[PDB]
């Protein structure tokens, strides 16, 4: 599906793992940042890119980053 | 107008330029730029088999290093020069300043 | 200490910052062995998205 | 009167104020100096 | 303090009082800049000495041309007048000369105490403490200036008024002129002989 | 200094080479090749602008024309170049521009390839044949000599512009006009009509 | 004629345009009585027109093949009336407003809340900065000598290359 990358600016706010409606993003331990957390993007294969994550991440330029393609079924949000 | 005679003149004047004057000056240039390259390396290099230089046509005994592809290049500059010069004295235009 | 001290005035040399050639005051510097960006910066204009406080490493910011 | 003031110093109200007058000032120097293309001196 | 040009206002920062002419006029802040002052400075000192001199070679000629004594065409009409040499030719003449003395002047603004010497012969010194007033045998022969006292400031201030005044006369005469077609001294006397029907609103509008 | 007194001199120009005064506005030297290949160019238009002055003063002073119409032999078909009124039986127009172009280029060529800046400007040897560089005023003498050039080169500008300005007449002439009407014929006359 | 035009004085297009304008109106004028407010409208319709027409003959202005002012905007002594003197009165006025503006934001930089005074106008503030574009070429010309008119390119935000 779509693919989703985190970056070491990230600083564990976990506001990009509330944004996402299908459930691809999740907090793991970390130790780049005061919350000692950072996302994490393990089943991107649910992922639709609707890039709310992108807009939840608040370092200036985003930790989350969003990059489409493929556009499978899961991809394109298609009940039927 | 002569057209042997200007034809021989320009030909001999601009290949004893070539070969004296400015020969030095274009083997000079030649070194400095060198064979074209395509990427680091020249074309030959890149693996173009008809990019190779001819050697066995650039061979001479010239003492001075004067290539038959030399003597082509100035003998077509002399002779352009000389129908130059016949056509515009074989023309009848006068402006007349 | 780690990089600049509080309150001073830091310019950014951060090329994909909003603020790239720009001034602001450091807030907090965090001195935990591990922290990649510990550097606080506040700016007196925010971003596209309304945000105008960022976190830098000591590398990328320069005083005045 | 300091919240009038500032209220007739916003943006807007200072803009139609400025505006007007310079839509009168043009429209009352074409009553007296009308059709003129070329400033004459 | 010294009088200022507004009553009950404060003089602008820079303008400190001790330059002579001063009364902190610069309400448009043209001066503000440091560094800009002196430039201003010397542009008004040549404004005033051009326009002394341009009042002089206006008014008195034509006051005289009234009287009956030295007869001369007028100063706007002076231009158009047989000469024993071509306008243009004497216009180039006079620019290059003034090209010669306005770059002295300029070497000398730009920076003081550079060029105070003769060229051709370095024996003479025409040397002056400040910079706008070239003392010397040329400039000041009677020595009525180059520091006689310390703080000169009076004749200065003299010397700034009435140029200040001749600024304000010449352009009078040129507005006037090009408005009444009539000489500065016939525009006096038409003034003073019915001064309530011949003014500016009955000269652009009656 | 020099030619402004007082103005700083750029740091590029010292003020050791002969005839440097310091006038650089526009900063063209600040590159030091470029400021010795300048030197060179200096001086090569400079001496063929001393060389080309008495070319165009002594024919026309001698009654065989101006500079301008030098050439004009050649604007008409079958021009018969003279000199000193005596034709040039050589002197038809594909013959003389060749061996100009052949024997300028040998001149050109043997100039261009010397390696040594200081000969390339002043090369001496087979070119000072009454000496005039074992004395020790040989710097005074470059001196004089850009000045006389710099001076020349000016000289021919104003042969140009008195060209256009004033077509069919020679600055011989011009000078005579000067002498004439001092006050009525000047510059003024083509920059302010 | 600068481009073949003849001056509108003796333009027989000029002219035309005139009597078939003064003819027009007085059409219009016929269908109402000579007392009426509208005769009055049209009367002095016919009073401006003849004003106009006048004031465009004697400023010398080219009209074409008809009768059409023409405008030279090359830099000709003769019509620097067209273009170059209201283009310098133009240049002043804009310059005026447009140097007044920046004053008052360079003014309001310094404020502890500049939206605020942008939003809401600091009318005193901005009135004395208004005073000051009377002579604003000198100023513009002293800030750009002095460097406090251009800021250097290392404070400046650009995107990445
Ligand atoms: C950019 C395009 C453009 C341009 C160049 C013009 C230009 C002109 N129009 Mg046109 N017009 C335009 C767009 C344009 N208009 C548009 C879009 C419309 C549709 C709304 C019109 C509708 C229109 C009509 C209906 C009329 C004009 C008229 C005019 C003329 C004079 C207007 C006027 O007030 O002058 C009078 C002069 C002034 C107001 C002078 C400026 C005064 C200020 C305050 C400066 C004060 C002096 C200053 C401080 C000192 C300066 C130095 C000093 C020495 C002078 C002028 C030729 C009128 C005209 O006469 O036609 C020929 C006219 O009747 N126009
Ligand atoms: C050259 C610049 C300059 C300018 C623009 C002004 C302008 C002004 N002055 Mg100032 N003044 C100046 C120079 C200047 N003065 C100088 C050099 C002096 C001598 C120290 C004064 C001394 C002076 C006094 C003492 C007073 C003014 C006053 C005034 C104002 C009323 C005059 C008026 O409207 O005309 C009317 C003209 C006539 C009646 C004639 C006016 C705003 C008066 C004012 O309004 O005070 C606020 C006032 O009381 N001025
Ligand atoms: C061009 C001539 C000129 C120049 C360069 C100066 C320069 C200076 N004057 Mg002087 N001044 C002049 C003319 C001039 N003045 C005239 C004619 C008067 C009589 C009204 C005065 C009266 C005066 C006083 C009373 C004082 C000064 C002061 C100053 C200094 C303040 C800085 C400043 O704003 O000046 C810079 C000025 C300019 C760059 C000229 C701007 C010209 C504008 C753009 C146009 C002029 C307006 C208009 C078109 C013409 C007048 C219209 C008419 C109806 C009056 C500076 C050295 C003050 C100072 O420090 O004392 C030494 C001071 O107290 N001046
Ligand atoms: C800015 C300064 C200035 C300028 C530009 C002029 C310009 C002029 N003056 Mg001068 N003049 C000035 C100041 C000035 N005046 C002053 C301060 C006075 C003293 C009151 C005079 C007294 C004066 C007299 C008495 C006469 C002129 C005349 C003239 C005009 C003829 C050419 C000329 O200069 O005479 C030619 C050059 C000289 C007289 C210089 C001396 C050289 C001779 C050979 C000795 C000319 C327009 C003459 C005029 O009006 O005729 C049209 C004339 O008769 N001027
Ligand atoms: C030394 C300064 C000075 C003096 C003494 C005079 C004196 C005179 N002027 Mg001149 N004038 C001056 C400066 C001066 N003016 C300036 C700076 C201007 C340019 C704005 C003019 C423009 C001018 C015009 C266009 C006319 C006069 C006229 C007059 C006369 C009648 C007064 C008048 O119309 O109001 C003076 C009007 C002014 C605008 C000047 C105000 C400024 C001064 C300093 C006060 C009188 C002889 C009239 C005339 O010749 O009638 C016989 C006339 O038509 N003046
Ligand atoms: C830059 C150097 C230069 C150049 C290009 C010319 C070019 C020319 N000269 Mg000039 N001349 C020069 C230097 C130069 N001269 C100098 C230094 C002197 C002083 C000795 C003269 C004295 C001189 C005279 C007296 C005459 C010329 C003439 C001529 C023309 C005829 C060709 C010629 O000389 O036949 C020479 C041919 C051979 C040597 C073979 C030609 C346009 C003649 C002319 O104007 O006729 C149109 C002429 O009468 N020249
Ligand atoms: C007056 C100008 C002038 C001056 C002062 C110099 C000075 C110098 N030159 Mg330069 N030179 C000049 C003009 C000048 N030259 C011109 C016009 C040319 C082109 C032909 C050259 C070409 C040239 C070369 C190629 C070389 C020099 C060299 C030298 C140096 C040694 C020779 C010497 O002392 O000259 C003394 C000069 C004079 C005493 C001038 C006398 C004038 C004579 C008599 C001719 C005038 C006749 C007539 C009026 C014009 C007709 C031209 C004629 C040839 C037909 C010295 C620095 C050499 C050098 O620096 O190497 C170390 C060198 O290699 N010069
Ligand atoms: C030192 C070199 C030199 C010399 C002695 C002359 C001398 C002369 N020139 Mg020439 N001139 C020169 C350089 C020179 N000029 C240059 C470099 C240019 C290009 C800007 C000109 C462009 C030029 C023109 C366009 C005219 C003259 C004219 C004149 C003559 C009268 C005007 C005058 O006094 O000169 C003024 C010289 C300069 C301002 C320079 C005079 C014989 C005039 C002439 O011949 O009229 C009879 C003429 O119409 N000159
Ligand atoms: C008036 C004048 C300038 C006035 C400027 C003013 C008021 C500026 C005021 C301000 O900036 C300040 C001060 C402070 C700012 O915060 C505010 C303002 C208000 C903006 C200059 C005159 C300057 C006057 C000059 C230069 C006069 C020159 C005269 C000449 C050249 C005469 C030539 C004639 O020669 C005669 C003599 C002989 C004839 O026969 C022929 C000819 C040729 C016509
Ligand atoms: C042996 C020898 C010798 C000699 C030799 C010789 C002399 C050679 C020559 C050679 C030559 C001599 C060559 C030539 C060549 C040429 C060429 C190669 C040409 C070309 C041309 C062209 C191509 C042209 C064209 C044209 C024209 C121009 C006209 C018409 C049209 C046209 C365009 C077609 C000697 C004795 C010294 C000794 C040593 C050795
Ligand atoms: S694009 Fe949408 S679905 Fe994919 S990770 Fe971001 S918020 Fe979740
Ligand atoms: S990616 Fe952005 S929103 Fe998500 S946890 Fe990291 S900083 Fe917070």
């Amino acid at each position: 599906a779509h693919s989703v990358k985190i970056y070491d600016t990230c600083i564990g706010c976990t506001q990009c793992v509330r944004a996402c409606p299908t459930d691809v993003l999740e907090m793991v331990p970390w130790d780049g940042c005061k919350a000692s957390q950072i996302a994490s993007a393990p089943r991107t294969e649910d992922c639709v890119g609707c890039k709310r994550c992108e807009s939840a991440c608040p370092t200036d330029f985003l930790s989350v980053r969003v990059y489409l393609g493929a556009e499978t079924t899961r991809s394109m949000g298609l009940a039927y | 107008a002569n057209t042997a005679l200007t034809i021989t003149l320009s030909t001999g004047a601009l290949l004893f330029l070539g070969r004296f004057v400015f020969l030095p000056f274009q083997r000079d240039n030649v070194s400095r730029q060198g064979l074209p390259v395509q990427n680091g390396v020249t074309h030959f290099d890149a693996g173009d088999s008809r990019a190779q230089e001819v050697t066995s046509f650039l061979k001479t005994n010239d003492p001075a290093g004067f290539t038959i592809v030399d003597v082509l290049a100035w003998g077509a500059l002399g002779h352009a020069v000389g129908f130059f010069i016949l056509a515009t004295i074989n023309n009848g235009y006068n402006p007349q300043f | 200490v780690i990089g600049p001290k509080r309150g001073s005035i830091v310019k950014v040399l951060r090329r994909e910052s909003y603020w790239f050639n720009d001034t602001g005051k450091v807030v907090a510097v965090d001195q935990a062995p591990g922290v990649r960006y510990p550097v606080v910066v506040r700016f007196d204009k925010v971003n596209y998205a309304g945000v105008s406080t960022n976190n830098y490493s000591p590398d990328e910011l320069e005083q005045s | 009167m300091q919240d009038v003031k500032t209220y007739l110093s916003t943006a807007p109200v200072l803009a139609t104020l400025w505006f007007g007058f310079l839509a009168g000032l043009l429209i009352e120097i074409n009553r007296f100096f009308p059709d003129a293309l070329v400033l004459p001196l | 303090d010294r009088p200022l040009w507004l009553p009950g206002s404060e003089a602008p920062k820079w303008l400190d009082g001790s330059l002579p002419g001063d009364y902190g006029f610069d309400p448009l802040d043209l001066a503000a800049e440091p560094g800009r002052l002196n430039w201003m400075v010397q542009a008004e000192l040549v404004h005033c000495r051009w326009a002394m001199l341009g009042a002089a070679g206006i008014f008195i000629p034509e006051l005289l041309t009234k009287i009956g004594i030295l007869n001369t065409p007028s100063w706007y009409k002076a231009g158009d007048a047989t000469y024993f040499a071509d306008q243009g030719t004497l216009f180039i003449v006079e620019l290059l000369l003034m090209a010669w003395a306005e770059s002295r002047r300029w070497a000398d603004i730009a920076r003081p105490g550079s060029v105070n010497t003769d060229p051709i012969f370095p024996n003479n010194k025409l040397t002056g403490t400040d910079v706008g007033y070239p003392g010397g045998l040329w400039f000041d022969p009677l020595g009525w200036g180059s520091g006689s006292e310390d703080k000169l400031k009076e004749i200065r201030t003299k010397e700034v008024k009435n140029g200040r005044l001749a600024m304000l006369a010449v352009l009078g005469a040129f507005v006037q002129a090009n408005v009444t077609h009539v000489g500065p001294i016939d525009n006096l006397f038409a003034h003073l002989a019915d001064p309530y029907h011949t003014t500016i609103l009955q000269s652009l509008f009656g | 200094a020099e030619w402004l007194p007082g103005n700083p001199r750029p740091s590029y120009l010292d003020g050791s080479a002969p005839g440097d005064f310091g006038f650089d506005p526009l900063g063209l030297g600040e590159v030091p090749e470029n400021l010795e290949r300048f030197k060179e160019s200096e001086l090569i238009h400079a001496r063929w602008a001393m060389l080309a002055v008495p070319g165009v003063l002594i024919p026309e002073a001698l009654g065989y024309g101006n500079w301008v119409s030098a050439q004009k032999w050649a604007a008409t078909p079958g021009g018969q170049a003279t000199y000193l009124g005596n034709p040039v039986p050589w002197g038809n127009l594909p013959v003389i521009l060749a061996i100009e172009f052949l024997a300028i280029a040998f001149a050109e060529s043997q100039r261009n390839g010397e390696p040594d800046p200081e000969k390339r400007k002043y090369p001496g040897g087979a070119f000072d044949p009454l000496g005039f560089s074992k004395g020790a005023n040989l710097e005074e003498l470059k001196l004089k000599e850009i000045k006389n050039g710099r001076l020349a080169l000016v000289a021919f500008l104003g042969f140009a512009v008195q060209a256009i300005a004033y077509p069919g007449t020679g600055p011989l002439e011009n000078l005579k006009t000067h002498l004439a009407d001092p006050w009525h014929n000047t510059i003024a006359h083509v920059i302010i009509p | 004629d600068v481009a073949g035009l003849t001056p509108c004085k003796e333009s027989k297009g000029f002219a035309k345009r005139q009597k078939q304008e003064i003819k027009k109106l007085e059409g219009r004028l016929k269908l109402y009585a000579p007392d009426s407010a509208p005769a009055l409208a049209i009367n002095a319709t016919i009073e401006k027109t003849k004003r106009r027409f006048e004031f465009y003959g004697n400023q010398g202005l080219l009209c074409g093949t008809d009768g059409l002012p023409h405008l030279i905007v090359d830099g000709d002594q003769a019509h620097l009336g067209e273009f170059v003197y209201p283009g310098l009165v133009f240049l002043y006025i804009a310059g005026w407003i447009g140097w007044v503006g920046r004053a008052y934001l360079i003014d309001v930089r310094t404020s502890k809340k500049p939206t605020e005074k942008e939003i809401i106008i600091d009318v005193p503030l901005a009135l004395r900065i208004m005073s000051k574009g009377l002579t604003w070429p000198v100023a513009a010309i002293g800030e750009l000598r002095s460097g406090k008119l251009v800021e250097k390119s290392s404070n400046i935000t650009v995107s990445p290359r």
